[PDB]
RNA sequence: UUGACCUCAAAUCAGGUAGGAGUACCCGCUGAACUUAAGCAUAUCAAUAAGCGGAGGAAAAGAAACCAACCGGGAUUGCCUUAGUAACGGCGAGUGAAGCGGCAAAAGCUCAAAUUUGAAAUCUGGUACCUUCGGUGCCCGAGUUGUAAUUUGGAGAGGGCA
RNA sequence: UCUUUGUAAAGUGCCUUCGAAGAGUCGAGUUGUUUGGGAAUGCAGCUCUAAGUGGGUGGUAAAUUCCAUCUAAAGCUAAAU
RNA sequence: UUGACAUUGUGAAGAGACAUAGAGGGUGUAGAAUAAGUGGGAGCUUCGGCGCCAGUGAAAUACCACUACCUUUAUAGUUUCUUUACUUAUUCAAUGAAGCGGAGCUGGAAUUCAUUUUCCACGUUCUAGCAUUCAAGGUCCCAUUCGGGGCUGAUCCGGGUU
């Protein structure tokens, strides 16, 4: 829904990958540092960006390093992403199917993403992370067997629906 | 890694999910043209092990071929010859339909070069394939040595000389004792053993 | 493994409330045909006693009616004939010989029914009575295949510890499987519903 | 309401490319018949001629899902030989290979599939400059439904040690 | 002959943990063609549709049991011609 | 031309039996007694009660189970038939894909058994005339210029051309 999406995208707006200017800036930083302090790429801090990309995320799931996984209600070759609910349920990592790979695109400075994943998280927002994990698990992972039993689709068109319902009304009732 | 999952899912065809997807896509593909452009490979795994690298120049086309035997011409059935050769309905056209798809998109995108192809779908009337063409004059492929062999002009129309994936099957080219009529090529191995070789000092 | 459940072991000893000798019962499962020559037709030696009471009607003759006064249950003859055909039923199984096979046509209407006689399967008319009596008072099992598919037998007592009863359920697995005819199916150890006499059933 | 995404189009858009000729050799398709069978219906001619598609200085094939059954050989092609043999066949007329051996030439290999995840490290294009079949900087794009390095079955990867 | 581009790249010894390897394809039934290929050599139409100590081959069909050989269903490459 | 398989799906009937439990059913002699068969077995429950024994018959029981035999499906997915019902595949036809489907609005047939339970209508027929300018009117803006804009006139809702 829109509430949990708003909270989730505040969380991911806190964690974006490095853009071009940031990378060139830290290039100048480490070009100064290795030439002067000779720190083996450790004068720069450890990154906390969002992990993404589909083979990347599937590898992080299979090695259980993910904290949270987000998935689109999209990509038209759907066989790309129908196994990620089963992987996240098999490996215990929580997961939520968010609307639109467009928003997942804009949080990662790309056009389409179709996945997003947190593996690290700083100590400031562990509680908000856990609250989102709780809400998502209330929604998606715990209903997984029941949704696995439901058969979607089958809703008739509205002209057929109205004809069906009038025929069903006049045959059993008046 | 997640092409192994697509690989194994695509191996499970008549399961309920893939026959749902197969039905929606045979509908969608039947509503478009006979040969049209695929914006993105519908099977990234199967395109990817045939040589697709998703960068500027690789193009997928998606192509309908009419499906069945080859009703011979020679009108009103008369072959004018021995009753050995008097058949019309049951003759079967030695090139596969996958080869016909590759050859037709080779003619329509004549600047491009066919690389391989793969099946996508079938009803009774049609088979639908996707061809994995390469644009050889593009500067991203004239460089990058793993794929610049397509730029050499001996590979103009690999599809029409049986040089693609399904061509070398349909020419029967493999090693073995089961391919002695066509192992180096059918007609070269014909002609080298109908040729009377004569020397100067006749043995 | 047969170690997680009881199956002959210490785990099922307090489930039954009867403090009397309650024996364990193993049931084999193998689809056979309706015939009588197929199946597992053999009664082997059970190394530990089943702890049952059984008295033997040894109706012997000259050369064999002397070794019953040392290690046996009852001493009988062939002259006492007007008892085992009309009234008396105080027996569990008999034991005969081959020297007198013309008295066997007389004890059939009363003892062949409740398994008190011999027809064709159990080692009842065995001649040797100086060594086979250390095997029958230590009560054996009962391998008798029925009409369609069951094999109900008895291994030992549930109150017996898991030290005597450790090579008894293993030696009995090698009898209904290796004297097996080719009218048996794959995985002849298919279903083993093992319940003793009173408690729940423990199966593999 | 603005801003993205997917998909699909149009511009005498920017820059490219395909078409035809020759066609003696080479790769496919399609495909006869006269002929021989002292007739003729399978057969043979013939996997040919004519038709059609596609290339080059050669093409094709090719580094084994091979040949063997040996004391084992080792990508492909070619010659000599096996051999008018095994085998097919109105078992008629006829058709008819291959492995082994001897030489000629000798040459190997590359992707998909493994997270670089303390860093798409990749590329086209436009522009500026130049030691302008290209090189460097910058900017839009392609691309993480995944480009680079690493690896390819003979090995190879991760750690550990000398 | 001017740079030394390199704290880069590659090679090799031992131990451990591994080791991903190409599907409407393989294979099969039938049908047409073809081959020396004969209970079916190759190809192709349709119908069925795989496997993982698996798959193929081992030139008579099949069941059963070993043995040997290679690894298909992606791709490039001169010269002998 | 006729059949089989494929394209080829989704509801509602009638029988064959499987996941999944349990109530009960199963009366030729004898035997407390309806023992469809088998295994353990002399005892259990506070007691009662049955049971061992006794006797019987081809089968001896209290107490716990397996196979089974005929029902009972209340829980889930498959079969060959009912020809039924579906629209989303496939098929046909028409239109410069124009007014479909549902609901409402007035009238009116309609009889009320509580109040509307109901369906029909819902701008044009003496006349070879006319019908076109985001539509006149009404109503609110704008900044009054000379004009423009919104709603209604022309009921909403779902975009399934029908």
């Amino acid at each position: 829904d829109r509430n949990t999406a708003a909270e989730t995208f505040k969380l991911f707006n806190k964690y974006r990958p490095e853009t071009a200017a940031e990378k060139k800036e830290r290039l100048t930083k480490e070009a100064a540092a290795v030439a002067e302090g000779k720190s083996k790429q450790d004068a720069s801090p450890k990154p906390y960006a969002v992990k993404y990309g589909l083979n990347h995320v599937v590898a992080l799931i299979e090695n259980k390093k993910a904290k949270l996984v987000l998935i689109a209600n999209d990509v038209d070759p759907i066989e790309l992403v129908v196994f990620l609910p089963a992987l996240c349920k098999k490996m215990g990592v929580p997961y939520a199917i968010v609307k639109g790979k467009a928003r997942l695109g804009t949080l990662v400075n790309q056009k389409t993403s179709a996945v997003a994943a947190l593996t690290e998280v700083r100590a400031e927002d562990e509680a908000a992370l856990a609250k989102l994990v709780s809400t998502i698990d209330a929604n998606f992972a715990d209903k997984y067997d029941e949704v696995k039993k439901h058969w979607g689709g089958g809703i008739l068109g509205n002209k057929a629906q109205a004809k069906m319902d009038k025929r069903a009304k006049n045959s059993d009732s008046a | 890694g997640a092409y192994k999952y697509l690989e194994e899912l695509q191996r499970k065809k008549q399961s309920d999910v893939l026959r749902f997807l197969q039905r929606v896509r045979v509908w969608e593909y039947r509503q478009k043209n006979v040969i049209h452009r695929a914006a993105r490979p519908t099977r990234p795994d199967k395109a990817r092990r045939l040589g697709y690298k998703a960068k500027q120049g690789f193009v997928i086309y998606r192509v309908r071929v009419r499906r069945g035997n080859r009703k011979r011409p020679v009108p009103k059935g008369a072959t004018y010859g021995k009753p050995t050769n008097q058949g019309v309905n049951e003759l079967k056209y030695q090139r596969s339909l996958r080869a016909t798809a590759e050859e037709r998109v080779g003619r329509r995108a004549a600047n491009l070069r066919v690389l391989n192809s793969y099946w996508v779908n079938q009803d009774s009337t049609y088979k639908y394939f996707e061809v994995i063409l390469v644009d050889p004059q593009h500067k991203a492929i004239r460089r990058d040595a793993r794929y610049n062999w397509i730029c050499d002009p001996v590979h103009k129309h690999r599809e029409a000389r049986g040089l693609t994936a399904t061509g070398k099957k349909s020419r029967g080219i493999n090693k073995g004792h089961k391919f002695n009529n066509t192992k180096a090529g059918r007609r070269k191995t014909w002609k080298r053993q109908n040729t009377l070789s004569l020397w100067r000092y006749r043995k | 493994v047969k170690e997680l459940l009881k199956y002959s072991n210490e785990t099922k000893k307090r489930n039954f409330l009867e403090t009397v000798e309650l024996q364990v019962g193993l049931k084999n499962y193998d689809p056979q045909r309706d015939k009588r020559f197929s199946g597992s037709l053999k009664l082997p030696n059970c190394p530990r006693p089943n702890m049952s009471i059984c008295i033997f009607g040894d109706a012997f003759d000259v050369d064999r009616a002397k070794s019953c006064g040392v290690d046996a249950m009852s001493v009988d003859d062939l002259k006492k004939l007007n008892k085992n055909k009309k009234l008396i039923k105080k027996l569990s199984k008999k034991y005969n010989a081959f020297i007198a096979s013309e008295v066997l046509i007389k004890q059939v209407p009363r003892l062949l029914g409740p398994q008190l006689s011999k027809a064709g399967k159990f080692p009842t008319p065995v001649s040797h009575n100086d060594d086979l009596y250390g095997k029958v008072t230590d009560v054996r099992s009962t391998i008798k295949f029925q009409l369609k598919k069951v094999l109900c037998l008895a291994v030992a007592v549930g109150n017996v510890e898991m030290e005597e009863d450790v090579l008894v359920n293993q030696i009995l697995m090698s009898v209904n499987f290796f004297v097996s005819l080719l009218k048996k199916n794959w995985q002849n150890v298919g279903s083993l519903v093992v319940k003793s006499s009173m408690g729940p059933a423990f199966r593999l």
